[PDB]
RNA sequence: CACCCCCGUGCCCAUAGCACUGUGGAACCACCCCACCCCAUGCCGAACUGGGUCGUGAAACACAGCAGCGCCAAUGAUACUCGGACCGCAGGGUCCCGGAAAAGUCGGUCAGCGCGGGGGUU
RNA sequence: UCCCAAAAUGUAACGGAGGCGCCCAAAGGUCACCUCAAGACGGUUGGAAAUCGUCUGUAGAGCGCAAAGGUAGAAGGUGG
């Protein structure tokens, strides 16, 4: 991701395929504007749990994660994005995916397992390795069984932020 | 509880008064009759009964009250008021007062 | 007579005239007995000078200049920082 | 009549059974009541005394008519009209009705056993529901209107629970085991 | 459909969406489109429709409430006041709003389901996806 | 304002509140003790109140740590809008120009500032 | 008295809701004091609420009636 201006007037973009965001952490909150497409083919992957490397023009490489995107209404389309410039041992606590494997002992069964919270945050991720995705088990869920986040296995050092006996998946009934 | 102290005190009107308060913290036996100028947070006088007692206390009673009425006349105050705190007024504190209440 | 409701019930007519407000505002040389705020519960309360009729109105004993102070809301005074 | 043991077997045997930084800070007793929630279902304006002149001799205190939080649910109720009684005792009154208790009261009970364990006011407080006036030594049927009964309460600094009880029981009452 | 108690009336007036998130509760959903009014009766059209379509499961999310009392002529006249409390109840739905957002059956027998559930509305609505994360 | 701490009383009046934890005792404070009568609880000197130790610091308080919660709160972009000029039959909407939120995010703090009296620096 | 009413005031409709033609020897003057709703655990006729008790508890209560504003340092609750 090459941005490069930064000025208060979007002008020179808002036309010209161009998003504009903002990066920071406490020390430089740097004012910024990439590119649209480059962005937009970008963020999908990495979501939040996603560190670039960000030469804004002139040749100073950065390291920061995605914070808050805010895209238009009536338009899937995105209009701004926070960057939260990636720490070293600490970024904060972040967002992340719950996601199923393999076929559950309720599906085949006559129900269906429903994600009762599709991404969740943990506190702590620890900046360098930080969970870009995080599968779970479902097949063992039957009639009614429910997943809790005290529950889905942690990737090593990871902690929680969510409460444990929080019903993260459960498979739902028929009808 | 300390309703009894904000009420009283807020009672007390300040600068509409013009006068100063004298005040009390008779709950102990280490009573400080202090004497407040109304807009700053200043003590023109006091007269408690710190600087020994030679044994009274509940006994300073009118002491403290002489120790203050003839205190501020090493200030020259005539107009002052009487803002005491919970307590109500009994002998212990009228004592203060009747003392300064005529010491003056 | 008859058996039913005297008056049609679910109207709509009539209201009241209405009145209250703020009469004088920050930094006007009020007088003795200019009245400042027509209020009602207490939104404004008696500052330093200004006396407060029995319908929470607000009024000046003396003269000089209108001041309003406001604390984080709740509570607000009009004073006045007499000229002279 | 009193509070040497009170300290003595409670106090003492508490450091010589738990371990107190100060005999200020040792689960004690801050008060004794009766309260006397009748009429209501008997709205006797003659029956009211019947409670009152009893409680009085024999918890030897002029109770107070805690009149209807002024409630009008459902049923019958309505603004603050008299329905309980409230006694509260504390340190002299308390101990020296209290006595009584620890002493005639309930041992003086037909059918008595002992007293429930299960905690109460997790505040190391105690309740204690007594029914039929009838086991009191000064309660006199051959003497009285009618019968009824009758609710005590047990106020001690007891931080805990487990502190409360040994307080309790040394200091005088009976448990069911 | 309709709500359980309130006051009675209203009026109208218009803005685009404000509340209406995208992906939660489920992996596919619809969006309006244009700024309307949609009438509950509209909302069964759509349920019941998008029902038929799936058999269990049930992964149907209807998230537009009609907290709105409309009024209508009595017959004609003119003289007398508001009327018709009831002609029925709606609940406006703005730009970008989610009225609905299947999730569980296919991403086929999920456009199929809106299909025909956008054939009844009085609005243009096309379907979405992921990459919804603002607040949860 | 020599250094400190403590008690009273302010301004300020949650970025000064809470909680969890620890520090303090015989200078101050409080608990504590008795309390017939002064004066007192619509019952209880629990609270008012009168006369005082010891003992304790446990409770209350004062102090200090800490931020899990509160309270504060950016910037960037945005909602809206004065003004200018347009669109769609209509619901509605847009362009140029100044103003410009709310929520949320970075982060922020568990105050700061007086007067007077007390006791310490063996 | 609320809304309409377009953040000054004011503003219409056979527009949307609701009250008044009173009440209080004391529900007034002043002077003292107390402070609520509500839940949780534990308690006797009780057992849903209610009487007592113990925690939480800027008040989520109260204010003679309609609503709004206002108010606990009380306009709330008692006594002289
Ligand atoms: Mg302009
Ligand atoms: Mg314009
Ligand atoms: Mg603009």
């Amino acid at each position: 991701m090459e941005l490069t201006a930064k000025p208060r007037t979007p002008k020179q973009k808002l036309d010209e395929s161009m998003i504009a965001a903002v990066a920071y952490n406490k020390e430089n909150n740097v004012s910024f504007a990439l590119d649209r497409k480059a962005f937009d083919r970008a963020f999908r992957q990495q979501s939040t749990t996603g560190l670039f490397d960000i030469t804004v023009e002139g040749g100073e490489t950065f390291p920061a994660l995605v914070k808050a995107v805010q895209m238009d209404k009536r338009k899937r389309a995105p209009i701004h994005v926070d960057f939260y410039m990636v720490t070293y041992g600490e970024p904060v606590e972040v967002s992340v995916p719950v996601h199923t494997t393999g076929r559950s002992q309720g599906e085949v069964q006559g129900g269906l397992v429903d994600i009762v919270v599709h991404n969740l945050q943990i506190v702590a991720p620890g900046p360098r390795r930080i969970p870009q995705e995080l599968v779970v088990d479902v097949t063992k869920m039957n009639i009614g069984d429910h997943i809790t986040a005290g529950d889905i296995k942690l990737p090593e050092g990871c902690t929680l932020a969510a409460d444990p006996e929080l019903t993260v998946v459960s498979v739902l009934p028929p009808r | 509880r300390r309703k009894l102290r904000t009420r009283r005190k807020v009672r007390t009107t300040t600068a509409a008064s013009g006068r100063l308060r004298l005040s009390v913290y008779r709950s102990s036996k280490h009573i400080y009759a202090q004497i407040i100028d109304d807009s700053r947070g200043q003590t023109l006088a006091a007269a408690s009964s710190a600087a020994l007692k030679s044994g009274n206390k509940t006994d300073t009673a009118a002491a403290v009250g002489k120790a203050l009425a003839a205190a501020a006349a090493e200030k020259g105050i005539k107009q002052v008021v009487f803002d005491r705190g919970s307590y109500k007024y009994h002998g212990r504190v009228k004592a203060l007062a009747d003392a300064a209440r005529e010491g003056g | 007579a008859h058996k039913k409701g005297v008056g049609s019930s679910k109207n709509g007519r009539d209201s009241n005239p209405k009145y209250l407000g703020v009469k004088k505002f920050g930094g006007e040389v009020v007088k003795a007995g200019n009245i400042l705020v027509r209020q009602r519960g207490t939104k404004f309360k008696a500052g330093q000078g200004v006396g407060m009729g029995r319908d929470h109105t607000l009024f000046a004993l003396s003269d000089g200049k209108v001041v309003f102070i406001n604390k984080g809301k709740g509570a607000r005074f009009i004073s006045i920082e007499a000229a002279q | 009549q009193l509070k040497t043991k009170y300290n003595d077997q409670v106090r003492p045997a508490l450091m010589q059974q738990f371990g107190y930084s100060s005999v200020m800070a040792v689960p004690r007793i801050e008060k004794i009541v009766v309260n006397e929630g009748l009429g209501s279902s008997k709205e006797d304006s003659k029956a009211i005394d019947k409670a009152a002149k009893e409680l009085a001799l024999i918890t030897l205190q002029k109770p107070i008519i805690t009149k209807a939080k002024k409630s009008i649910s459902n049923f019958k109720l309505r603004q603050g009209m008299p329905v309980g009684i409230k006694v509260t005792l504390r340190g002299e009154r308390m101990y020296v009705f209290l006595e009584k208790l620890i002493n005639i009261g309930l041992p003086r009970i037909r059918d008595f056993r002992g007293i429930n364990p299960n905690a109460f006011d997790g505040r190391g407080n105690y309740n204690l529901g007594i029914k039929e006036q009838l086991i009191f030594p000064e309660i006199t049927y051959d003497m009285v209107d009618k019968t009824r009964g009758m609710d005590i309460t047990i106020v001690t600094t007891a931080k805990t629970d487990e502190e409360a009880r040994a307080l309790l029981q040394s200091m005088g009452l009976p448990f069911r085991k | 459909k309709r709500t359980k108690f309130r006051k009675q009336f209203r009026g109208r007036m218009t803005g685009d969406a404000k509340g209406g998130d995208y992906v939660a509760f489920g992996d596919y959903g619809l969006i309006a489109m244009e700024p309307a009014w949609i009438k509950s009766n509209q909302i069964e059209a759509c349920r019941i429709v998008m029902s038929r379509h799936f058999r269990r499961g049930g992964k149907i999310y209807i998230r537009i409430f009609p907290d709105k009392p409309v009024t209508k002529k009595p017959a004609e006249t003119r003289m007398g006041k508001g009327k018709g409390a009831v002609e029925y109840w709606v609940s406006v739905v703005k730009p970008g709003r989610v009225m609905f957002e299947v999730a569980g059956v296919t991403e086929e027998q999920a456009k199929e389901a809106f299909r025909l559930a956008g054939h009844k509305l009085p609005i243009q609505t096309k379907m979405v996806k992921r990459e919804v994360y603002d607040e949860a």
